[PDB]
């Protein structure tokens, strides 16, 4: 679950 | 004349409030590449709670700058009264909006009730339809109704023919 | 006609031109049959890949995708009333068209039918749907980006048309955890600094909070879902920001929240950091407002005691006298300064005495300035003004009863005045 | 009008003053970065993440950006919901409709 | 002059399943034609994808009355989305006869095709190309004119057409060199070249070749006995997603 929001996270900080 | 001038102010205002968001976001950012040793692209962890820090210090500035020329009215400067009106028309759309959220959710729950309710509607029709059958003198009996097609057709016909005055639907 | 239909239904067999049945006096016209000849189908043949109307469907929705057809809303109500049952192949008119790549073809196309459908849906698989429609929450981000703003309101919808059908997952007692998995997903990404802030305030994001958050105080009030003990909340970094974005709308559901939060609380541990924290996520909420600690507490959300010099030395504050309190109240909240002069025009209604309020704020020095500007006797502090503003705010006059209620269940210092 | 007139002047003076604290920041950025071993490294601990989170007309301009934003997009997405809500109020009257026919099947 | 109308399949279907009863309805013997080429995509090679079946076969006794004459000619794939399309010509009731007996056979539906600028164009380079007995290509060259009908007020400009003698056609492949596709480098930019209209973005009405082909988007009509094979495979490609 956490690892999917970190993800989006991430995706969010690359875009 | 003044809502021109209103329309320019929010214009600027929106221009010179993102670029303090920017200048803010790169200004942190020349402190926390030097601040602990070098980071720049952690999780949003911390730099979500930059962004909570960021979003303080703003409501603060408005709780700061905003006790004010509307806290001492000029009575004819338009600075205050402007604020006023987007807080009744947010506050005012907001009650209206939350209603439109429950109503939606009470619609979607209808809608779950209303494709069970198909669903074994649907299955008891389909046991029905299993139940049904599946789906696929005679010449004299033809020839006795194409000619009593053709003797009511010239019936009608001659009847038209001649102006009869009890021309009726001949089977 | 309609009767002669019934005697030869067991022996009736149906041709296969299946547009023609969909496509819109002596003996009854054909209009009246038609409306019951795709009942007819349906009931003809059972629900599976195999049946030909449910192809023409799929066909179809691809011709208009493509702009093949002559005008793409010529089939698109049909595509609705066929495809709303069929559980089993309503899936395949969803998973086959969640792809990002049908967006870039006709982003408008995909809006009608994503939002009809999505509802009516039921979770099917266990596995492998929740990242895949996690990817398309995530497909529209950096994409309205790419059309050119940072949230373009595809986003909105999509992000309510998704929540829906997590409404459909939480009933349902199948998959309801696959439900909150994604739910804590979508918070995750519709809280993040690049969608919305308080400077630009496109709140859709935080407005899908609290229809996440509805959802969430709906499942609770009772202990059907539970969510896991090291996460409880939706987010430790997730939903403190909504308490530090002043929405009236993002803070009541919250609450709402939080209540739902702590009725699970006192069952697990007092112990766990996780119920510590989320414990420190209701006091300084409610410290948050109308305490006169929060410039003193060492945590606001996880912030030490400063921001009181810069802003304020660049233009002074006219104002002294415990001035970081009214930084922090309800009242003296920008946001939420208004709702307690909604609620302060009710209580004088209440009190009998109407006076109108000198500013949209309520604070000391302003309610100082608003009584040198009638009014009932016996109280003329501020701080028993806003008592009688929260408990009046603890009646349901606006739908922020739930900051009220909440800031009176903790502490039980604030219990006693409710 | 004048009176106003003045805010977007005074405020060209603050985006003035802005975009040199704007450009001097990159320009700071390409020595800062210089003085950090890296650019990309470990999270900050909480001693010096205090230190980063204890220093901080403008603040009254926020106040508009932020309160209009979020009423003007109030009538928007609404009827989207409400769309929504009719499309779904609409499908719901054609669910009866539907429904009424499923029971003249089960007559017939 | 022949008209061709044209029209697409849904999926890939069996047709010589029973000529035998596809007479009867219809009272008179119709034959069948099973035929299959090579379509060359690249000169230099051509993987399995240029794999294509064609059918063909007419309704008719009389070959006096040319007037009612028509054919059904057939040609598709079985690998792509779209397997097949169909072409047929003339105005009779033998167009449909068998057209309603695989409605009710197959399940495929109908619908008309579509012809826009980035297909119109590049139909008259397959009609123009030769291909003779020994697996040799040549270019029969046709002094192609174009038709422009803009929509606009006032009808300020309603029609206006460009047009080049095709020795100058040779004149510009020639300095582009051996091309496979003219109308990609000698023709279609030249007149972005020198005029700077885009044909492309520009609505196009008609694409007339010399006394060859007569191509417009509602309808193709040409003058020859029957349609080429190129013809069709680039049609499929279009209509192609």
């Amino acid at each position: 679950n956490d690892i999917t929001q970190d993800f989006l996270n991430l995706i969010s900080i690359s875009s | 004349s003044s809502e021109k001038q209103w329309e320019r102010i929010q214009q600027l205002e929106k221009e010179h409030v993102e670029v303090y968001r920017e200048l803010l976001i790169t200004l942190d950012r020349l402190y926390l590449i030097r601040k602990h040793n070098h980071a720049v692209i952690l999780s949003h962890t911390q730099q979500r709670l930059l962004e909570i820090r960021h979003q303080l210090q703003i409501n603060l500035e408005k709780t700061a700058l905003l006790i004010r020329l509307l806290e001492k009215p000029d009575n004819t400067n338009v600075l205050f009264t402007k604020l006023q009106n987007l807080l009744e028309e947010s506050n005012s759309l907001d009650y209206e909006l939350l209603q439109s959220l429950g109503a939606q959710s009470s619609l979607h729950k209808q809608l779950i009730e209303s494709r069970a309710e198909r669903d074994e509607l649907m299955s008891k029709l389909i046991e029905l339809s299993s139940k049904f059958p599946k789906p696929t003198t005679a010449g004299k009996q033809v020839e006795v109704e194409k000619e009593n097609e053709t003797i009511q057709e010239l019936m009608i016909a001659l009847q038209i023919h001649s102006g009869y005055t009890n021309i009726s639907y001949t089977i | 006609s309609l009767e002669q239909l019934a005697q030869n239904w067991p022996q009736l067999h149906i041709p296969n031109d299946v547009d023609y049945m969909m496509k819109p006096r002596k003996v009854m016209s054909r209009d009246s049959l038609k409306h019951l000849y795709s009942s007819i189908i349906l009931i003809k043949n059972s629900r599976d890949e195999s049946s030909s109307p449910y192809e023409w469907c799929i066909w179809q929705l691809k011709r208009c995708f493509a702009h093949q057809i002559e005008t793409p809303q010529e089939v698109i109500p049909i595509i609705i009333s066929v495809s709303s049952m069929d559980n089993k192949l309503s899936s395949r008119i969803i998973q086959t068209f969640c792809n990002l790549k049908y967006l870039k073809l006709d982003e408008l196309t995909l809006k009608k039918v994503c939002g009809g459908i999505l509802p009516l849906w039921k979770p099917e698989l266990i596995s492998g749907t929740r990242e895949f429609f996690v990817k398309f929450m995530a497909s529209i981000f950096m994409w309205s980006t790419r059309d050119g703003h940072d949230n373009n309101c595809t986003f909105s919808e999509t992000c309510f048309y998704v929540l829906q059908m997590i409404t459909n997952w939480v009933l349902d007692d199948k998959l309801i955890a696959l439900g909150l998995t994604l739910l804590h997903d979508m918070q995750s990404l519709l809280t993040l600094d690049k969608i919305f802030n308080n400077a630009t305030s496109n709140r859709f994001s935080t407005m899908a909070f609290i229809s996440s958050l509805d959802i969430l105080t709906q499942l609770s009030k009772q202990t059907k879902s539970d969510y896991a003990i090291q996460y409880l909340i939706v987010g430790p970094d997730i939903m403190n920001k909504v308490f530090s974005s002043d929405d009236p709308l993002l803070l009541s559901a919250a609450c709402r929240y939080l209540v739902a939060t702590k009725n699970k609380l006192m069952q697990y541990p007092s112990t766990n950091k996780f119920v510590r924290m989320q414990n420190q996520y209701i006091m300084d909420l409610t410290n948050y407002l109308y305490r006169n600690k929060v410039l003193s507490s060492k945590s606001l959300f996880g912030v030490s005691p400063d921001f009181f010099k810069q802003i304020l030395e660049n233009l002074y504050i006219p104002t002294a006298d415990f001035k970081n309190a009214k930084f922090f109240t309800i009242t003296g909240i920008p946001a939420l300064s208004y709702i307690c002069i909604i609620i302060l025009r009710r209580l004088e209604t209440a009190e009998n005495t109407k006076i109108k309020f000198t500013s949209g704020i309520i604070n000391e020095e302003t309610f100082n300035n608003f009584f040198r500007v009638g009014w009932i006797k016996g109280v003329n502090n501020i701080h028993d003004l806003r008592v009688k503003i929260l408990m009046h705010l603890s009646n349901t006059a606006n739908p922020y009863r739930d900051i009220a209620a909440f800031l009176f269940t903790y502490l039980k210092s604030l219990s006693k005045y409710s | 009008k004048d009176v106003l007139d003045v805010y977007i002047k005074n405020l060209e003076n603050q985006i003035g003053n802005k975009r040199y604290f704007l450009k001097q920041a990159q320009g700071a950025i390409d020595e800062i970065t210089k003085r950090s071993l890296d650019t990309e490294g470990k999270p900050v601990n909480s001693e010096v993440f205090t230190e980063l989170l204890r220093k901080p007309p403008i603040g009254f301009s926020l106040t508009s950006n932020f309160l209009s934003l979020r009423a003007q997009s109030s009538s928007e997405w609404l009827s989207l919901m409400n769309d929504q809500s009719v499309d779904q109020k609409a499908m719901l009257l054609l669910q009866n409709n539907i429904n009424s026919d499923l029971k003249e099947l089960l007559r017939k | 002059p022949y008209t061709w109308k044209f029209l697409g399949i849904s999926k890939q279907l069996s047709l010589e399943n029973g000529i035998a009863k596809l007479n009867q309805l219809l009272n008179l013997e119709v034959d069948l034609d099973i035929q299959t080429i090579r379509v060359p995509s690249d000169p230099d090679g051509g993987t399995a994808a240029d794999e294509y079946i064609r059918y063909e076969m007419r309704l008719d006794i009389s070959n006096l009355d040319e007037g009612t004459y028509s054919k059904f000619i057939f040609l598709g794939n079985s690998k792509m989305e779209v397997p097949m399309f169909l072409c047929y010509c003339g105005t009779d009731n033998r167009n449909e006869v068998v057209l309603q007996w695989l409605k009710a056979e197959y399940g495929v539906i109908m619908w008309p095709i579509k012809f826009e600028q980035k297909t119109m164009i590049k139909l008259a380079d397959a009609s123009i190309v030769h291909v003779t007995k020994e697996n040799i290509e040549q270019i029969t060259w046709f002094s192609s004119k174009l038709y422009f009908e803009p929509e606009t007020q006032d009808k300020n400009l309603r029609q206006f057409s460009i047009e080049i003698p095709r020795e100058s056609c040779e004149g510009l492949a020639l300095g582009y060199g051996n091309t496979m596709h003219p109308y990609n480098d000698a023709i279609v930019p030249y007149i972005y070249n020198e005029t700077g209209m885009a044909v492309e973005r520009l609505p196009l009405t008609s694409v007339i070749l010399a006394g060859h082909t007569k191509i417009m988007r509602e309808s193709i009509v040409t003058s020859t006995r029957s349609l080429r094979n190129r013809v069709l495979a680039v049609v499929l490609q279009s209509i192609q997603f």
